[PDB]
């Protein structure tokens, strides 16, 4: 009981099963062909079922290029979804969308395989304990603390600092955490994945890590299913072994975009801004699985691409309801050379509650947002009226806000080539202590140029002495 | 006949052949044991929306007619439970064991069966109860930017209903399961589960279940209303139902419109929100009230879904992000928020005191935008700014601490009359707690007089005597 | 000096009156352009949606 | 007889087939009355309005109520005519639905005649060529914004100003002095506001002079769309048969435009600008061209309009403004200050205001009042920053005059007797013009400002001053 | 008809804007692809087929002449819009009417600065 | 053709110097719309003074326009346009009023038009 290819429409393919024994939705199909004559080409392809049509026909999405496919070929039904290898034998390896090794270390001998599509945990077995997870980054550790066991979202447009922030978090959190780590490069540059793999090989961190790729040059079918392959591997460490795990994902927007690219060819009516009529449903089936249960916790850091610096686009707008902490990166700070470019007004987390953080942490964080919010509205006026026309309280707020905004900057270890500086780590007590002296006016005498790419507040005074002031 | 066979399956929708006698809106059962709702009756095929996992339904599988419309359980037995949009338990506290079941698509109370709204629904929030009053039988929209307090105002309101003979229903729509768990746990900690029902249709649940959740929430809330008792319903996001309805319509191939929403999107929220009413004495005098919530992208108050619901409700409470990032909490913009039942949804005590608050606060909204920076102006303008700054400190309030109306009218009365002219703008919050501590000794006196008589006109002599002598003797 | 300070305050009063009037005029012209853009974006978006639905 | 059967159902849209080939006309009304055969079925009493002839003996229709419980193959009957409603004096003091069925629990209506909702407008050979002013007896409207007989008037105002009181006072004045009735059409209204209106109409005794028709927001798009035409056919009988002048009130014309937009989307028509229907200006005209002053009698209409985003260029406000003859603006600032009725004298206008229609003294008194009130609005920000003593003698002589003129625009209404001791006052056009002319010349400047506050004719201000 | 014989004639259209709206309605009911403001592409050809028919003939044709006075309504008083600019590109000039002049008593309310006749100057008597 | 290789060196300098002053005056344009030119001082004020004269000297009376205005049309050679704009840029004609460069041909016509006005 086999099937035949009937229509080849770029990434989408149609298959007819004459016996009446059709494959279920999401099942995996195989096309393995040997060329009969000199005109044909050998083919090796996997396709997943997406929809049941009327005349014994099924629509399927291919996971690789459809070039060389001929109408009337033979299709085999595997009888189950895309099944990926799971266990401790996946540690220190690199994988494809189908869970096959993309490194040259040989086959994986894991005794079990799990389907990438699985029902999410139920309300009756979730957990929600609250504690502060340190990053060593001045902005995140103060204004938007990371919840252990919670989802973190880094939002930004093209070239604002998202991947340079993910890489610094992996080199800080994972380097200060016992337990497994997982990374999924969803629709990103294959040059960045190579550099990450080499950094891991050098440091020795691959022994506790798993990597999944399926990059930009792959068809739409692979670009949306990659996040599920990385997730079925992080779930085994939580549910079967009981260990805590970190899941890092770059460009979750490519998963939303890839779903939109194949939606029109399947026959679905279009929706707002050219997205599929099932956007919220497809992001929920991904995000609802990355949660902390009674057995173990998945802490998750995700990078979100904002198409034109407009947070109102359907994919970024649909994402905001699922996070526990959200950090927004603005090109306005990046163009001024203030990196990591985190917006101190739009950044927030589930942990900025007076019952969870220390008293002075809560006071300093709320005072920073008020002085910067006051300065934001006043700087616009200065461009038309001139700084000479404003009052002494306004002049004082302008002078302090400039210094606060610059002290939020820090040199990352992964940014040595871009900064010409070695990189620095700042603990939470120093972040709170440093911002308090600026708010209280202790350093009103120090020049505003003594806070760019610095670390601890003691360095600003030493740097001012080197500047001969 | 009553049997059919599936012809197409995909994205939570199915198409079937046969089922000649199906009714529009009926429930149907698949061979798999899963349920579905028939929403389209084409000439040769029925369009069915699936109420469960659809990856087990194949083309050629049989489907059978159940001869029944969508129906949910109702009664006092649901109080303290967590349930799904179909009336099945989620808390793991055993079966429901209900006595009766009723339709989800009932018609609204006619114009002659209603009665004017005149009794209050105390939220316990100083800005809302004084400036934007809500009455039993009213519909008030909570609208604002993401992360501004919205679920906070709805839960602070439910926490304030402990003493009154009111039952509350919370409908979680498109929400994350971990935030639903924090809401249920917060209600159990404040003891609100003694008088509340939670209906949930979380983000991973089928679009169909997230569409029937508010209609099932009204069926449960209007049950107490038809018995003479008062009830309150809350919808955490009506913006998430519109999206769930848009999916089912674009998949059933119904004609699109503005922002791809179907033509009946106004009718969807109207069928739901007109069921909140204060009934007449022939019907027993019962009352249902609604608090729908809407999420607006960058303050798009003129988008399709926000304009539809702003036009349907009896008022709206606007929350703004620049107020939120500047310390004003709850971040309610008093200038754009209105209640069309004001002066009738308040007790006489609040009506007498809130009149002065409206004028003092209205003259402040205009003045600060320009006269904030200037060093020397006319004494009238100085007093108007100083009074407006102090009244905008009295309206600030923390979470999970709602204020009884008797305490609210006392503090507002003290501020409106201007006894805080010698108190610094930063000290006003310390004065509220200090004055309420002196009043703890008089709670036996003022609780009985303000709760029973509600006569602040007679009470002027005692309030003035205590407030002036107690503070002037201690502060000198 | 008495005449100079009086004339300075009179000059600044007229300058600020004109600056405020120029800004109020610019606000209505910009408001009208924003309303044209708002209506243009909505008709364009709805026509791309209906064209796509008709094609499918 | 002839009968069809339901062949398709999806939301408010239903399709019917007529096998014998005898088909209903484009606006006929069809009835579905079915009794449940088995415990699995539900009884239904629905009606449908025809919309298109699709071909193959099938017709597309819009539904007037819910379509839940309907089954394919269910038989249906053609009534042979459009929706028909009761007409005559028996409809006074009663409540109705779109279909002409009564909402009130006051038994059935035994009217002698029934008229179809869809009728052609009166032709150029039936109209009146010279315009007349309808005397409202209200000083502000009759002086600064005259109402044309057979004209369309637009209401723009914020919540809490007194729109209902004005409607109620206008409904009264036309019945007592002009001996003419009124009709109110609630287009997609909130059923809680419909309840307050009915009780205030009942308490003021106004019901016996008016007809109230309500299309609630909870109704399908098809029903909310036709409710204005059933209110209009009831007002039409009083003009054509009794020959009386009539008032037609439409709470919000924007909801009529919106309901047509939703019905067009359901029918599958390509949208126009901002997503409105391709037929927006023809639908607005088929309503507005029936509200005219014929040779026999006239129908005048007061219509409130909602501006979608404070933008007057939006397609719904734009197509309505093409038909309007006057504009009345209601402001919250007048209400906060204490001036009733709260009508803005500097933003309300009418095409009848030209000196070729109004007398020379009527034009001069209106122009001088606007010039003095405009000049006082200038001084308001000067009065906020500096004291009254500093203003010039001529400036003070205009500030005093303006405050007294603004207070003399105020009037004690007859409907207000439940909320205040003031009995009520009707002021003729000739008496208000005579009165303001004496005030403008300064003849009464040696009189307190409170003498002009909440008073009728000018002699009453003199006697009120003598009493103080 | 009068122009072909040799007699002079004038024609007035009370609103070309209402004519375009009545054309948008039937093109959208026939399901034709919309353009710039939901109007079909033929909207320029619409006003061009009609306005071009007005013309002063040569002596060989009998010297007759048809002249036209089309009228256009513009929202918020801005000249740069689709239907207004289409007709301004077809006509031999334009007369601009302003609302602030009308509501302030200046009648007829014609803007002398921005109104021009392109054929004008040659059609005036020497006096 | 606006490349150093095709045009004369004198032409290239004058054309590039004209666009710099016109771009600088388009940057000041959004602030002077509110405050006016009373706040401006030194070079920004001098730049608008020359930019006004340059914007008007780009106007020319055409021969086809004689039917609209009684002014005769003019043809201006490349050597005359380069010399006229060079002197306006250098500041040799800073004393002449801005109204003397409207609808003229050559720079000598601006000198006699100013002399006719006597201001
Ligand atoms: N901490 C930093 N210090 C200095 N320069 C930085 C820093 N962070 C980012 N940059 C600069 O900004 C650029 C942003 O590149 P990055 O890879 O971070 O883009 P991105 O925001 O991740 O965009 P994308 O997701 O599409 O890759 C860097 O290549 C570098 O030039
Ligand atoms: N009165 C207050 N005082 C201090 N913080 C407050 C106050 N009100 C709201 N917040 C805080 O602001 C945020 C509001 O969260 P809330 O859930 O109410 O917003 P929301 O609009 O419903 O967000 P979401 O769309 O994600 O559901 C929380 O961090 C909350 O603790
Ligand atoms: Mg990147
Ligand atoms: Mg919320």
């Amino acid at each position: 009981t086999r099937g035949r290819v009937i229509q080849v429409m770029g990434p989408v393919v149609d298959v007819k099963f004459e016996n009446g024994h059709l494959p279920a939705i999401y099942n995996a199909l195989k096309i393995q062909h040997k060329a009969r004559n000199e005109n044909e080409v050998d083919i090796d392809l996997t396709l997943e079922v997406a929809l049941h049509l009327g005349d014994d026909t099924v629509r399927t999405i291919a996971m690789a290029s459809t070039d060389g496919l001929i109408r009337g070929m033979e299709v085999i039904d595997t009888g189950a979804p895309i099944s990926v290898p799971v266990g401790p034998e996946t540690l220190g390896r690199m994988f494809d969308v189908l869970g096959e090794p993309i490194d040259e270390k040989g086959p994986v001998k894991a005794k079990k395989r799990w389907p990438i599509h699985r029902p999410p945990p139920s309300l009756s077995e979730q957990s929600t304990e609250d504690e502060i997870l340190e990053t060593g980054i001045k902005v995140i550790d103060l204004l938007a603390p990371i919840p252990k066991g919670g989802k973190i979202g880094l939002f930004g447009g093209a070239g604002v600092g998202k991947t340079v922030l993910i890489m610094e978090l992996i080199r800080n959190i994972a380097y200060e955490h016992k337990g497994f780590s997982v990374f999924a490069g969803v629709g990103e540059r294959s040059r960045e994945g190579n550099e990450l793999w080499l950094e891991m090989k050098e440091s020795g961190v691959l022994d506790n890590t798993v990597l999944v790729f399926g990059q930009m040059n792959e068809p739409p079918g692979a670009r949306f299913r990659v996040a599920l392959t990385g997730l079925t591997m992080a779930e085994y460490f939580r549910d079967e072994e009981g260990k805590d795990v970190l899941l890092f994902i770059d460009n979750i927007f490519r998963f939303a975009q890839a779903g939109s690219e194949v939606s029109a060819l399947l026959g679905r009516m279009p929706s707002e801004v050219g997205y599929q009529p099932t956007l919220a449903t497809e992001m929920a089936e991904l995000q609802e699985r990355i949660t902390s249960t009674r057995r173990g916790s998945i802490t998750s850091v995700q990078a979100i691409y904002v198409p034109a610096d407009d947070l109102t686009d359907p994919a970024p707008a649909t994402t905001f309801a699922h996070l526990d902490a959200t950090i927004v990166l603005s090109r306005e700070l990046a163009e001024k050379g203030i990196y990591p470019a985190v917006d101190p007004l739009q950044s927030t987390s589930r942990i900025m509650d007076p019952r969870i953080v220390s008293e002075e942490h809560y006071e300093v964080a709320r005072r920073v947002r008020e002085i910067l919010q006051r300065y934001k509205d006043l700087q616009d006026i200065i461009a038309i009226l001139g700084m000479e026309e404003l009052s002494e309280e306004d002049k004082l707020i302008v002078q302090r806000a400039r210094k606060i905004q610059r002290f939020l900057s820090q040199p990352f270890h992964v940014a040595e080539h871009f900064t010409g500086r070695p990189g620095k780590y700042v603990p939470i007590e120093d972040t709170i202590r440093g911002f308090k002296e600026i708010l209280d006016g202790k350093l009103d005498d120090v020049p505003e140029q003594a806070f760019y790419m610095v670390g601890t507040i003691e360095e600003a005074v030493e740097k001012a002495k080197k500047m001969k002031k | 006949s009553d049997v059919g066979t599936v012809i197409q399956v995909g994205d939570g929708i199915a198409r079937a052949h046969g089922l000649d006698n199906v009714m529009s809106g009926e429930l149907v059962e698949f061979a798999n044991g899963v349920m579905g709702m028939a929403l389209n009756l084409e000439e040769n095929n029925v369009g069915i929306v699936i109420l469960g996992p659809y990856t087990g339904i194949k083309e050629g599988d049989e489907v059978r007619r159940t001869g029944r419309i969508m129906e949910v359980p109702v009664g006092e037995e649901l109080i303290g439970r967590v349930v799904n949009a179909l009336g099945q338990p989620i808390d793991g506290k055993g079966p429901i064991n209900a006595k009766e079941f009723r339709p989800v698509e009932r018609k609204a109370p006619g114009v002659v069966d209603r009665q004017p709204v005149k009794e209050p629904l105390q939220t316990g929030i100083k800005a809302i109860d004084a400036m934007i009053p809500i009455g039993r039988g009213q519909r008030e929209l909570i609208i604002g930017d993401r992360q501004t307090g919205k679920t906070a105002i709805a839960i602070d309101t439910i926490i304030n209903q402990k003493g009154q003979d009111v039952i509350c229903i919370y409908v979680a729509i498109g929400q994350k399961q971990s935030t639903v768990a924090q809401v249920v746990k917060t209600l159990e900690e404040h003891g609100a589960m003694e008088y509340t029902i939670v209906v949930a249709a979380t983000a991973s649940d089928p679009a169909a279940l997230q569409y029937i959740a508010p209609y099932a929430g009204c069926a449960m809330g209007e049950y107490f209303r038809d018995k003479g008792k008062h009830a309150l319903v809350v919808y955490d996001d009506l913006s998430k139902h519109a999206v769930a309805y848009r999916q089912i319509s674009l998949l059933l191939r119904r004609p699109p419109g503005r922002e791809a929403y179907p033509g009946d999107v106004f009718y969807l929220h109207s069928r739901l929100l007109e069921r909140a009413a204060k009934l007449s004495d022939e019907k027993g005098g019962g009352s249902l009230t609604a608090l729908p919530i809407i999420e607006t992208q960058a303050g798009d108050v003129s988008a399709y879904i926000p304009t539809n619901v702003i036009s349907i409700t009896d008022g709206q409470i606007y929350l703004e992000s620049d107020l939120f990032y500047s310390g004003i909490r709850p971040a309610i913009n008093v200038g754009l928020s209105v209640s069309r039942v004001g002066g009738a949804a308040q007790i006489k005590a609040m009506k007498q005191v809130a009149g002065k608050l409206r004028l003092d606060l209205a003259q402040y909204r205009e003045l600060q935008a320009f006269a904030q920076f200037a060093s020397d102006l006319d004494e009238a303008t100085r007093a108007q700014l100083e009074r407006g700054q102090r009244m905008t400190e009295i309206l600030k309030q923390p979470q999970y601490s709602p204020m009884p109306v008797e305490k609210q009218v006392v503090i507002i009365y003290a501020g409106t009359n201007g006894y805080l002219d010698d108190i610094p703008v930063e000290k006003v919050k310390e004065f509220e707690d200090g004055f309420l501590e002196y009043i703890e000794s008089k709670h036996p006196d003022i609780l009985e007089e303000i709760r029973e008589k509600k006569a602040l006109d007679d009470e002027l002599e005692e309030k003035l005597k205590k407030a002036i002598k107690e503070f002037k003797a201690t502060f000198k | 000096l008495l005449d100079a300070k009086a004339s300075e305050h009179a000059a600044r009063m007229t300058a600020m009156k004109n600056a405020t009037d120029n800004a109020n005029e610019l606000i209505r012209t910009l408001t009208l352009s924003y309303n044209r853009a708002r209506q243009a974006a909505i008709t364009q978006e709805i026509t791309e949606i209906v064209a796509g639905a008709n094609a499918l």
